[PDB]
């Protein structure tokens, strides 16, 4: 029991870490994509002449 | 740092 209970603890903690991994990967990815669009926006500007 | 829109210009 308790051996496999601990293994399935590890499994559900692994699932939770997969959820955190989804959070990190996709949100940092789309955030850096927003930053790419920001350099398209905030860093492609015309003012002077 | 350096950007590609530099190279676009």
């Amino acid at each position: 029991s308790k051996s496999e209970m601990r293994k399935e603890r590890i499994n559900i903690i692994k699932n939770l870490s997969n959820d955190i991994t989804q959070l990190k990967q996709l949100f940092i990815e789309k955030t850096e994509l927003l930053d790419k669009s920001s350099s398209d926006l905030h860093n492609v500007v015309i003012i002077e002449g | 740092i350096f950007t590609k829109e530099d190279l676009i210009n």
